[PDB]
């Protein structure tokens, strides 16, 4: 897609995050953990909802009758009705079917969009102290704890704590 | 040997297909409908002072027919007419039709005024017919009175009536004309002399003629009365000047301010609300567009040819 | 220790809000307006060769009312008609009046050609009234003669009159039937037989018969002329068949080529150009919408239900 | 937003900035500087222009009056034009909302675009002399006085000439 | 454009690549090659001919003749007719101009995307063997043989096979 | 030297030139056109039970102009109207004409059936004139009859004709008035009675009187014969009474289902097929717009107020220098 995170280079989704639409999966000494990023699954969410509030919606414009249900009107304006309604139709079926379809390319998008800037935020934080691997995933060449992980997370991890150390690991 | 951190999006087993400008076939996490296609099979009325009609048609409201004896005077916000109503009882029509009952249909009421018509001693102005039957026997149209001579085959004395609106708003005036079976019934009803009826407003003008040619039986009456009608504005005087065939006006109407006429087969719902109405019923969907029907009355979604239009509320399903 | 280069973007201490696809108060630092609020109380007439009819109505022109005399003949590409203007000094109206008015609306001119109706000895052809004066004396439509008997009382005679269109293009042809308001008046000025008048081409076929009876007056007057029109072709012949009642055509007209049509009560300038106009003056905005009135002409943005509908033209604004 | 950078990972923008969308601020040994970046904002400027020349603008469809302004016309006819020109609003609103917020979509996407590739060209001249902070700035590992800053953001930065510098200062 | 390749840091098209919307071109040892990709390529058409299906297509409407070609109409009704059908073209014109012009940007953006996508995912298999040098090229600090180039074409290039030297080679 | 691989989109010598929403001069590798520029002139009928009326007006076929001899009955799902069409043999024209014609091009046939009309020893049914030949001979409308007194001179007898729908869909029922060029004759054909025509259904009644006069000889011929028609619904009956000037039905015509009306004066093609059409041919395009017409019928592109639009089918293209 656009921004080729999502049905790009993360392979698939997760059915188990339950808990948001974004997140983290972890490896460390400790074992293996799950976790939700609320800020990105919400600017999603908001923007999905603000789209709905737009397109849930009717004119408040009040129309009357111009065509008898239970009886014949004349038939020259009739024709005019006819072919005038039908003109309206095509063109309210043509803005839906446009109006759907351009949304949801934007919403596929827009979602696309959210996970890479999620992405590019950890790349940006961790520095010189990981490598990506390619699949969307970082390796992080050293020691990194649940509280360093955490601090991943929330956006805290200092990559000048671990710098020395992980560049001599990622030269061997 | 390296600790790691993966991002990742979620997904969920049930996906749900949505088409994109560039995809007919794009699966997502969620999706919603766009266009309603399931309405109530009821007019929810709920909120609305409305006159559901019945057999009575709007038509008939004004001149009395005896199916809308209930439905002579009446306020509204809605009105609601109904499949195979009744207009007339004696056979006839009404000159500019569809107008007067889209008129009606337009209104929020119905008052009525007594015209005060009087005639001489000559004048039988109770003439009845078995075509219009009101409680034990042959009536006729309650706001209208059908004159003919007193004494069978007597000339129909030249009589003028004059109505002055003496209201603040415009009122409807109708009248008939009665076109005898025959020119021997014609001779019994209003004598031999030529009849000729004028009406005269400031601004409306006609004259009319009873017609006697051989025409077929509509339950068992070749007579026939058609109507016609005017707006008579505030302060100004209509008059009739006639020597028979006219059907007097009794009393005339006011149609009161405004409302919103129903053409529908569906039974009241006095518990649901609603601002949008078609002939099957009401739709009270939060959605824009409606597949129901493009026939509509109201504050309604548009009609559109689709019968579904799902729109996306989340990201690509990506299953493993 | 590094030395650092900082890439930015521009922000603005006074941000506008626009709407988006996905955020209702979206802060941008820029915006421009797309619907047009203002318009100018003027009919802005620079470029154009304009006809301000005044108080003379579009079908005065033709028929020749006195408020139209300065307006029987001319060309223009615009044409602006106001309130109140007058088409009818006597008592009546025209037939189908709303197609002739747009048809005479979207003129470029008018032409006047001479019917060249004669009558015989019999039929005074120089009927007046009171209704329309002219230099201080009863006087009639300049395009039109009131035919009546010559001495009172007697038949106005079986009169044909056939007129022939000569010129290579459509000519539209008026005439009036006069409706009286007694028995008596009818039989003074054009005796006791029956009135019809009959009017009939290749392209047009109808037939008249004068409306006798009492009615209220208006400005004094218990009569009615009413006007009847239609369009005779290059070659064709349009006779009329009349023993009473037809108001005569002494000249025929003439539409040439095109103009815009403006019903406004907003004085005319010289100085300013427009190409949208409405009842309250000229709309001269560049912007696509305008939310002043759906009932526009010429050239024009759309209607819109909106008081305002802000584009961007910046950047998200992100203060420091 | 849709690329990230503008209301993204740079924080704010510059009010003190008069003379240009976007640009640059450094910090060197011999002091700070400013500079506006002509080429991302003329394009910037040039796309919107672009716009405003399409919507700016009404057709040249002469239309004539079919409601008189000073007299009544025929009933049923009223009621169709009525019927007839509140359909015809009713889509003409509704274009306009959906253009308009399409647009606007669209407007404040392209402007956070042309800021990210003025990131990514300048994080590519840079090459293996500079790391990322996260907030839209290079760290630049040699000294690099004014003429190199102007080399930074007119294109001109050869990144071979203080790499031997540059590698030495980051590995340290 | 909205990703930064396509008319961006790529300088431009490659007229004699003829077998494909996008590829490769590399320089080693043995001499140069030249490479299109399937599967960009194919992403990129298959959502262009996406578009074509659904525009390129009439409404099922039938419509009757409310105009007599041969003889006149009441002017009134007729002025009502020629209203309502100039009042749809406008519509009609207006929505054809907007659907071209944003589906246009769009396919173009598309376009861009692919690209970018395409050397993203060259860029993340190459890791720390290679540099980019900001024209759409990536430096390999390694030998590099044909079926060393076929395997980053064919997406089974083996970072870790190569790291050792590659290092070496880009410290120097 | 490190070894290099780059990475590179196509291009073309020759990009073509389409619009976006920032860009009106944006060059791109391909692109489609979405606005119909040509029409073949000729009307595409393949696969359509088509009926050209030629030189026939829809009219005509119902009362009988000998023109429309081959036009009387039939089934068609599209029907053809050509320019300066015959409707009346004789002077005269049908009140409410526009309508029927519109609702004959509305329908998918036509079918005929006898009125069942007879007349006694005094009336002369079989009158023909000069203005209405056919087989080289003087004739009349085939569905009426001009009914004349057989004793030159003598009055009309009054006469009625009832015709009963005993059909379970409704009927069209047309009939004339003769409105002769003199009194004399008047006289001659009718009797010095007054005339009086009257027609009487349960939905519908009128009164027809001979307007008798001279006027504009149209093919030396001063007098007229002038059109009526209404629906007879199923069962009711419609009853003529009248003593000289009726010209009546001696069948009348049921419309049967619906069918396309097109007005052309493009020739007939089998070879083609097509489903919209205008004054100058049909439009077979795949195209969603086109520029030929505003007035089109069938299902058809929309008219758009533009000669061409360009979509975009490929990349920008950025040539080499
Ligand atoms: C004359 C003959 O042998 N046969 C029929 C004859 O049956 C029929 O006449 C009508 O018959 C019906 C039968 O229900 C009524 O009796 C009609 O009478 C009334 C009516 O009820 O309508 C009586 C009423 O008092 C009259 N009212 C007034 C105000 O005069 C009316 C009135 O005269 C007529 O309705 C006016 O048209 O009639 C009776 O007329 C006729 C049907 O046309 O046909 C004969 O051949
Ligand atoms: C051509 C002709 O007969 N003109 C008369 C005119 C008509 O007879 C009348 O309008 C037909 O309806 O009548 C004129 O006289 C009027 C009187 O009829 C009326 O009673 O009083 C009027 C004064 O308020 C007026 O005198 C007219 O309309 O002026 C006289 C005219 O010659
Ligand atoms: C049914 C009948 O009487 N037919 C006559 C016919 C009519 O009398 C006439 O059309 C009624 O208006 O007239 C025919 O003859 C014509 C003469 O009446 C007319 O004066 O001159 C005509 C030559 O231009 C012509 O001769 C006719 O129309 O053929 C004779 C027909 O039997
Ligand atoms: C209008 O459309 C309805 C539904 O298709 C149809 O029944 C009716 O005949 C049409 N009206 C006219 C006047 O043809
Ligand atoms: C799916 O979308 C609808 C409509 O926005 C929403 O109400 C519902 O909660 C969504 N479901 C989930 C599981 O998010
Ligand atoms: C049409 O709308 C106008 C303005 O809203 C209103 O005054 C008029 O009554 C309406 N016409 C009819 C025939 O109802
Ligand atoms: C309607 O438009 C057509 C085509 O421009 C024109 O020929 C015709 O005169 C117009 N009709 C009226 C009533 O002005
Ligand atoms: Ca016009």
């Amino acid at each position: 897609g656009l921004f080729g995170a999502i049905a790009g280079f993360i392979e698939n989704g997760w059915e188990g995050m339950v808990d948001g639409w974004y997140g983290f999966r972890h490896q460390n000494a400790q074992g293996t953990g799950q976790a939700a990023d609320y800020k990105s699954t919400q600017a999603a969410i908001d923007q999905i909802t603000g789209k709905l509030n737009r397109i849930i919606k009717k004119t408040n414009t009040e129309f009357e009758s111009i065509e008898s249900e239970f009886s014949e009107i004349d038939h020259q304006i009739g024709n005019v009705i006819n072919w005038t309604k039908d003109s309206i139709t095509d063109i309210w079926t043509y803005q839906a079917e446009l109006l759907v379809a351009m949304e949801n390319q934007h919403t596929i998008d827009m979602a696309d969009s959210e996970m890479l800037n999620l992405y590019e935020r950890v790349r940006k934080q961790l520095r010189q102290n990981a490598e990506e691997d390619g699949k969307g995933c970082f390796e992080i060449y050293h020691a990194c704890d649940d509280s360093c992980m955490e601090s991943i997370r929330n956006n805290t991890y200092d990559h000048s704590q671990y710098r020395e150390e992980a560049l001599l690991n990622r030269l061997n | 040997d390296p600790d790691k951190i993966c991002l990742g999006h979620h997904a969920v087993a049930n996906g749900t297909i949505v088409k994109t400008l560039t995809n007919e076939q794009e699966e997502v996490t969620n999706a919603t409908e766009t266009v309603e296609s399931t309405s109530l099979n009821r007019l929810c009325m709920k909120g609305r002072n409305h006159k559901d009609l019945g057999n009575c048609h709007p038509i008939g409201m004004l001149i009395g027919t005896p199916a809308c004896d209930l439905h002579l005077t009446g306020t509204w916000d809605t009105l609601i007419e109904r499949k195979n109503a009744i207009a007339y009882c004696y056979p006839g029509a009404t000159v500019n039709e569809e107008a007067l009952r889209q008129k009606i249909m337009e209104s929020g009421g119905i008052s009525k005024i007594n015209t005060g018509f009087t005639y001489g001693s000559s004048i039988n102005s109770a003439g009845t017919t078995k075509a219009c039957m009101r409680n034990g026997g042959n009536s006729f149209y309650a706001e209208l009175k059908w004159l003919v001579s007193k004494n069978k085959g007597q000339n129909f004395p030249q009589t003028t009536n004059t109505y002055r609106n003496a209201d603040t708003a415009e009122h409807l005036i109708m009248w008939g004309i009665h076109h005898p079976s025959s020119t021997q019934e014609k001779n019994d009803l209003y004598g031999t002399q030529s009849l000729s009826i004028s009406v005269g407003s400031s601004t409306y003008k006609n004259n009319f003629v009873p017609v006697v040619g051989a025409r077929p039986q509509v339950n068992g009456l070749s007579g026939r009365i058609d109507f016609h009608w005017t707006l008579v504005q505030p302060g100004d005087k209509i008059t009739f000047s006639h020597n028979g065939g006219l059907i007097a006006p009794s009393r005339v109407s006011k149609l009161i301010g405004r409302g919103l006429g129903i053409q529908s087969e569906a039974p009241i719902d006095n518990s649901c609300e609603s601002k949008c109405f078609w002939r099957g019923g009401s739709i009270n969907t939060r959605l824009p567009f409606q597949n129901l029907s493009p026939r509509t009355v109201g504050q309604c979604p548009k009609y559109v040819n689709k019968k579904s239009l799902m729109l996306a509320t989340g990201m690509r399903n990506v299953p493993e």
